[PDB]
């Protein structure tokens, strides 16, 4: 029962080559065949290729010869996916994917196309856009729109890169009744999200609304006083 | 060059209820057939393989069947935590070249809630920068389809605006959409009112939020 | 590839018999090879002496009584063999005796005619020496001084002996001859070595003589 | 029967090595692995690997009987006799049109299906003293074994007895009377060659040889046991007998694969030993699949037109 | 008559070449007549040789006419005439396997000797001689030694042994010290 | 028996020149029943051509037979290092075979006259009851040389022997030994001892003696 860990996310430009590597660990290395499976955001599961460890021998996705390699080091019992000419599109959620095949070590082999112990995924953004830690505005809470119960007010973590941001409100208390809307992409390369928490108005001005937005790819930690203004 | 293609783009059923997806492919991939099942920000999640077995320790209301170019993991009782997206993966042509299916959302359908939308002026420290973001909320609310539009100066003008739905939560498991018109600081300064139209299916009538520089 | 190995060489007392040998080493069996024997006695010529062939033996009008040949198919441990018998040996059988092989597969050949035929292979050859003389060890004698010195080699059986000078370091201009057999029966030679007068005050000069039948080895230095 | 006396050479027969290329050929549209390794170096030392990935379809490989019929200008010689070496000159020749027709049977150490030895147990070797010269050994009543995808072979332990007698006998019979006669089991090596391997079903069985290899010329091993069952297994990744280098088949998939063969010879290899007291240890041998087209084909030549 | 020189606990690989680029028959024995390990066509054999599970070749040098005879964890006793029959031909190859093992700990005071052991076959004579991290090329056949260990040799050496036109290095580190300073 | 007479009985060539040895049967033979070897000093006969005309596998073309009437012949082109040595022809036409006396092949060279000197007895021998005379004739060619004992000016017969080394590898000289053997007691009795040698080097018979005792 193997445990699959992958390498850190890296950020990638244009025409550009990574290497992300896996360490499988918990089982015989070789009786394993891996298998690269990408997922672009929002996108689903390609296929990239897989490596009958054992044999060290691999075969890729048509749209990908050429650009793609996966290789593996028994030694070290890793196996990693390099993409060279990185495109934007390549930009995804690179997962590393393993599946048992028997007493490969002894000649059995299965064969299996499905993948049964998965990676904790490594992501790579093949963009232009250079790292930079972003910058939250307040939400002036709805103040001459929403009465009576409750109101709702928030964050807008704007132009930010490359990826990802975590949000909480009030240093990492009020983080219940949020909305915390996935990154979107801007034209300009950058990503920009909102966190957004409908609460009660009658508690303007005493509770102190500051989202905490962090950024570690930056190393840029932000916090900002959402004040009812 | 085989496609997989799974019919049901998304599926909106209640726990406990039984759910169906099925999993359409080109030629024939025998049996050689797995399913998986991805939560938001996961790695995906082998649940059936070879067509008809569940992978080690998987709930026993997912089935699967089919073979050849016709497959189907139905679910029994659906359970909270059976929410996610399904993929089927075909792996019988050798040379490998496998392919996934596009997927399918397996979403809870719950009653039609209504979006009460927050319009947000651009904060002046945020059009000091340079430019200047209008963000109009949709807090909770269901079928995650609700078409907005951004008029300035009641003009329909469709462009500079992104929207931005969130997933299924959990207690309420309704959806929350988030446009935003980013316009320029020469432009915001040029306009005077921007209204934010929302129209949803579980709204009456539609209903124009805005605000005046100011 | 033939090879034909003979037995070793044999001193042998007149009237004494005496069976040599042949090892033929790349022959299948001798129904397919014929066995012709000859000999060879010292600065003479070659003489025949008899054969076998198609698993029949004979002999030459000079030998016929007194010589039988037989040859054996073998195989593994050995290869097939072919052996000479002469009875009642005198001074004139002292010879080298040469086996010796011809295919006779092939009736076109040309290599023979009528079981009368040339001879492709041949052995190394055995001496056979006939003699009443028994083993002793030489006596040497200097030959004292462009100069000339040497070593008299005297009285000796049976052969051979060897001689080196200066324990092998003095070749150049060395002439050792071959031994001659005296009216005694016994051999004797001579070693000689030419030299620069000048040095013959200043350099030693040692012949070293080995006998090994007799067991004997002796340094002698070759003075002025 | 031919009135004429000829040389033969099963050791340098040419016909061995038309088979066997035949063979090949005859494996190469019939089962195809879903990827084969094989050695390219340029002398460099470093070598890469050269890789193909085909079609794995599974099929049934059945091997049919080959008939070797001389053409034209062309005529094969059959040798006649009892116990025949199969390497010198043969007296009851004879010309045929087309050979025996053999079923060409790729296996190591165990001889399936081919000729049985119409006298007695015949062993041929091109030196016998060479400790590195498989002896191919002929049975002359072939012992039935039984092979199954399911997981081994059944053996007869009488038959297998008396055979390793049969065999043992005709050994010293050639090393030496007064000798001791040892079977032992592989020395090591490729699997391929330490167990007993051949294709049944397009699978490639390796059966451990050991209960047939463990033979001391002394005691016995019937004890609670009326046939030999040796544990095989099926691989699919396999060493190549075609050539250097690996070569990797589907998993099985028909409900069932069986195999009935005629162990009608065998390959032994006595280990040199240098020249110690008599006792010579022989071992299951092979993997030079033209040993086995050789022992069948022993006893012909082909030779050209007059 | 080739010649391999091998260091103990390393391994050596004794070739062996045919004439042509063709995979063929071919046999590892040792002097005794024991069989090493051949091949089976396209599958090794390994015979009964002690060797045996230290023995190898190389399946892909043997299209290339290449049949090496690779020893590893190499023991002094393994050192031999291995013969290598193949076509006919008997390229017999020899191995010497020595082996330097300093006595005292590397670290040794400052003047005191230090002494070299050189393990090595019977009927084996060598001649070996390291350098100083500064330039000793102090010589001993079987048995070296640094008469006075001076403070300016604790480091590496560089040894050398010598048997039949070949050598093998054999790097020792050595430490000087004081009373100290 | 048929005879075969060699002809001539020996022969001086250099490197390169072309040869010819004959042989007389005193018989015809229709056939060409009739066959040549080489012998080197030493070693066994090889056969080089038989029937005549052929020759035998792994001989240099360079040797060739020729027959006519009684007479056959060996010619040697291109003479080289390795054929010089003794040549014999053998018929095999009727029983039993026979052989030619032979035909010895050597270098030829410039004519060089024997340097020549002689060893009285030693006193060692002369202390063991025997004395030995000897004379040396080193580095001479031609071969043919005639040496003669004289003792109190008398010529000597029956007691003297000769040894002769092979032709030079290098210079192509031969060398000679002379010995006279004699008892003590006659060697004590008379005063003067000489070799007197003759060849064709010589302009006239050299004699080397000494008086016994000097
Ligand atoms: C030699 O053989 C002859 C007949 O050839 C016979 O008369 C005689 O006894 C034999 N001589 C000896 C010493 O055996
Ligand atoms: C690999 O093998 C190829 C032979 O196709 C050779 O040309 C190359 O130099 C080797 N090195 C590589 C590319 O690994
Ligand atoms: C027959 O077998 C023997 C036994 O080893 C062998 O020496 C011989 O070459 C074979 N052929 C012949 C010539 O009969
Ligand atoms: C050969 O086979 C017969 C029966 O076919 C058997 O009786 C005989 O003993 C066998 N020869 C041997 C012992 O090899
Ligand atoms: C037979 O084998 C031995 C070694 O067992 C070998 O020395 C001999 O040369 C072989 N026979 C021939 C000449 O091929
Ligand atoms: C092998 O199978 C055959 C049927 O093909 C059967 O007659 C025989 O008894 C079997 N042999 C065994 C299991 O020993
Ligand atoms: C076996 O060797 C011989 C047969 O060649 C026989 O006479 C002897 O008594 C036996 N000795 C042994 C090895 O037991
Ligand atoms: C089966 O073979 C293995 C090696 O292939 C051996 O170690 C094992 O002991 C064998 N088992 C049996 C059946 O004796
Ligand atoms: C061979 O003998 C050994 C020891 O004498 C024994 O352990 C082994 O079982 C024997 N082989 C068989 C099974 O006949
Ligand atoms: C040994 O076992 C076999 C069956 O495995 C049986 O036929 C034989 O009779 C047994 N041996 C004896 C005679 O007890
Ligand atoms: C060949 O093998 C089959 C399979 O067990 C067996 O039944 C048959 O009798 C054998 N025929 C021969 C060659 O005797
Ligand atoms: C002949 O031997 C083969 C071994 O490959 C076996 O599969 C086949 O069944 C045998 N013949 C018969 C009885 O079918
Ligand atoms: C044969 O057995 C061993 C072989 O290892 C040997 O030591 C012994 O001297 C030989 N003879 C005996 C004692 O049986
Ligand atoms: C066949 O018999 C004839 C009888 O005239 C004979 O010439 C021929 O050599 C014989 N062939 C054989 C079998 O050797
Ligand atoms: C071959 O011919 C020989 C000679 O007559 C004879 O003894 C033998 O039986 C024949 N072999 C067969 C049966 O073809």
């Amino acid at each position: 029962e193997v445990q699959l860990v992958e390498s850190g996310a890296e950020v990638k430009k244009p025409g550009s080559s990574v290497k992300v590597s896996c360490k499988a660990s918990g089982d015989t290395f070789i009786r394993y065949s891996f298998t690269w499976v990408r997922q672009a955001p929002g996108q689903g599961l390609e296929w990239m290729g897989r490596i009958i460890t054992i044999l060290d021998v691999a075969h890729y996705a048509p749209h990908l010869q050429g650009r793609v390699t996966i290789t593996a080091d028994k030694s070290t019992s890793t196996v990693y996916l390099e993409l060279r000419n990185l495109r934007s599109d390549d930009t995804a959620v690179y997962f590393c994917a393993g599946v048992y095949e028997g007493e490969a070590d002894e000649g059995e082999y299965d064969n299996n196309g499905f993948l049964k112990h998965w990676g904790q995924g490594t992501l790579v953004t093949v963009s232009s856009a250079s790292t930079k830690g972003p910058s939250v505005f307040p939400l002036a809470p709805s103040s001459k729109s929403t009465s009576g119960g409750t109101a709702a007010l928030g964050c807008l973590v704007k132009d930010y890169f490359p990826e990802p941001v975590t949000v909480s409100w009030n240093s990492g208390a009020l983080t219940s009744g949020v909305h915390t809307f996935p990154a979107v992409l801007q034209s300009s390369g950058l990503y920009s999200l909102s966190s957004v928490v409908t609460v009660p108005s009658s508690s303007l001005g005493t509770q102190t609304y500051i989202c905490n937005v962090n950024h570690k790819p930056s190393n840029t930690k932000v916090d900002k006083k959402v004040e009812p203004k | 060059d085989i496609v997989m293609t799974q019919s049901p783009a998304t599926l909106s059923v209640s726990p406990g209820e039984r759910a169906t997806l099925s999993c359409r492919a080109s030629e024939s991939v025998s049996s050689d057939l797995a399913w998986y099942q991805q939560k938001p920000g996961q790695a995906p999640r082998l649940l059936i393989y070879g067509a008809s077995t569940r992978a080690t320790g998987v709930p026993a209301r997912f089935s699967g069947s089919g073979s050849g170019a016709e497959f189907t993991l139905t679910i029994s009782s659906l359970q909270s935590e059976d929410f996610a997206v399904y993929y089927c993966q075909q792996y019988n042509n050798w040379p490998p070249r496998y392919t996934f299916g596009q997927g399918t959302r397996l979403e809870i359908k719950r009653t039609v809630a209504a979006p009460s939308v927050f319009i947000f002026p651009p904060s002046d420290e945020q059009l000091k920068s340079g430019t200047a973001s209008v963000v109009c909320l949709l807090n909770n609310f269901y079928p995650r389809e609700a078409k907005v539009q951004w008029k300035v100066d009641n003009a329909l003008q469709s462009g500079n605006s992104q929207e931005s739905v969130t997933e299924q939560d959990s207690k309420d498991s309704t959806y929350s959409l988030s446009s935003t018109l980013t316009l320029s600081k020469a432009d915001y300064e040029k306009h005077k009112v921007y209204a934010c139209e929302v129209t949803h299916q579980g709204l009456s009538s539609p209903v124009t939020k805005s605000f005046n520089r100011g | 590839q033939i090879h034909l190995v003979q037995s070793g060489t044999e001193v042998k007392k007149p009237g004494s018999s005496v069976t040599v040998s042949c090892k033929a080493y790349g022959v299948n069996t001798f129904g397919l090879y014929a066995v012709n024997w000859v000999r060879q006695a010292p600065g003479q010529s070659l003489e025949y002496i008899g054969q076998i062939w198609r698993w029949k033996s004979s002999a030459s009008h000079h030998f016929r009584g007194r010589v039988l040949i037989s040859a054996v198919d073998l195989t593994g441990s050995s290869p097939p063999i072919s052996s000479l018998e002469i009875k009642n040996l005198t001074s004139d059988d002292t010879a080298v005796y040469f086996c010796t092989t011809t295919s006779t597969y092939d009736k076109w050949s040309g290599l023979h005619h009528d079981g009368v035929m040339a001879f492709s292979s041949w052995g190394q050859g055995t001496l056979i020496s006939v003699s009443a003389a028994s083993t002793k060890g030489p006596s040497v004698f200097p030959l004292a001084p462009t100069a000339a010195l040497g070593c008299l080699v005297k009285d000796y059986f049976p052969e051979p002996v060897t001689v080196s000078w200066n324990s092998g370091a003095l070749t150049s201009g060395v002439h050792t001859f071959p031994a001659v057999l005296q009216s005694s029966g016994l051999y004797s030679l001579s070693s000689v070595v030419t030299v620069p007068s000048s040095s013959l005050g200043t350099q030693t000069y040692i012949c070293n003589v080995n006998h090994k039948p007799s067991n004997t080895k002796v340094d002698k230095r070759v003075e002025p | 029967l031919e009135n004429v006396t000829e040389n033969f050479n099963m050791w340098k027969n040419n016909m061995v090595e038309q088979m066997h290329e035949d063979i090949i050929s005859l494996w190469d549209q019939s089962l195809k692995p879903c990827v084969k390794l094989t050695p390219l170096c340029v002398g460099a030392g470093s070598c890469n690997t050269s890789v193909i990935t085909q079609a794995c379809p599974k099929v049934s490989f059945e091997p049919i009987p080959i008939h070797y019929c001389a053409p034209a200008g062309f005529a094969i010689l059959k040798c006649n006799d009892k116990k025949f070496n199969g390497t010198g000159p043969c007296t009851n020749v004879s010309t045929v049109q087309c050979t025996h027709g053999i079923r060409p049977v790729v296996s190591t150490q165990l001889l399936l299906n081919g000729s049985l030895a119409e006298e007695e147990i015949v062993i041929r070797s091109e030196n016998f003293t060479n400790n590195a010269k498989t002896i191919i050994v002929q049975l002359n009543e072939s012992v039935v074994i039984n092979c199954t995808g399911a997981g081994h072979c059944n053996l007869s332990k009488t038959q297998w007895e008396n055979t390793l007698e049969q065999i043992a006998i005709k050994l010293k019979e050639q090393f030496g009377n007064n000798k001791t006669i040892i079977f032992n089991p592989s020395s090591g090596g490729d699997p391929e060659i330490v167990t007993h391997s051949f294709n049944c079903g397009g699978e490639f069985f390796y059966c451990n040889s050991t209960q047939l290899f463990t033979w001391n010329d002394t005691r016995k091993l019937n004890n609670t046991g009326r046939n030999i069952t040796l544990p095989c297994r099926i691989k699919q990744i396999i060493n190549m007998w075609q050539e250097v280098g690996k070569a990797m088949y589907a998993p099985p998939i028909r409900g069932q694969i069986r195999c009935s063969s005629n162990i009608t010879g065998l390959l032994l290899t006595r280990d040199g030993g240098k020249d110690t007291n008599g006792t010579e240890i022989f071992r299951p041998g092979g993997g030079d699949m033209r040993d086995n087209w050789r022992s069948e084909l022993y006893k012909y030549k082909v030779v050209k037109i007059e | 008559k080739k010649v391999v020189l091998g260091k103990k606990g390393d391994t050596v690989e004794l070739t062996c070449t045919a004439s042509q680029k063709k995979s063929i028959q071919f046999h590892w024995k040792n002097s005794n007549q024991i069989k090493i390990l051949g091949n089976q066509g396209s599958f090794l054999t390994k015979g009964p040789s002690k060797l045996n599970d230290r023995a190898d070749s190389r399946r892909s040098l043997w299209d290339q006419g290449n049949f090496p005879l690779i020893i590893k964890n190499l023991k002094i006793e393994d050192s031999d005439t291995y013969i290598c029959e193949v076509e006919d031909q008997k390229e017999e190859v020899q191995l010497l396997v020595f082996g330097l093992t300093a006595n005292s700990d590397t670290h040794l005071l400052q003047g005191q000797s230090l002494t070299l052991t050189l393990e090595s076959p019977p009927g084996s004579s060598p001649s070996v001689q390291c350098r100083s991290p500064r330039g000793k090329n102090i010589q001993g056949g079987k048995t070296l030694s640094v008469s006075q260990l001076e403070l300016q040799d604790s480091g590496t050496w560089t040894c050398t042994v010598l048997q039949n036109q070949k050598k093998v290095e054999f790097k020792i580190d050595i430490v000087v010290l004081a009373f100290q300073k």
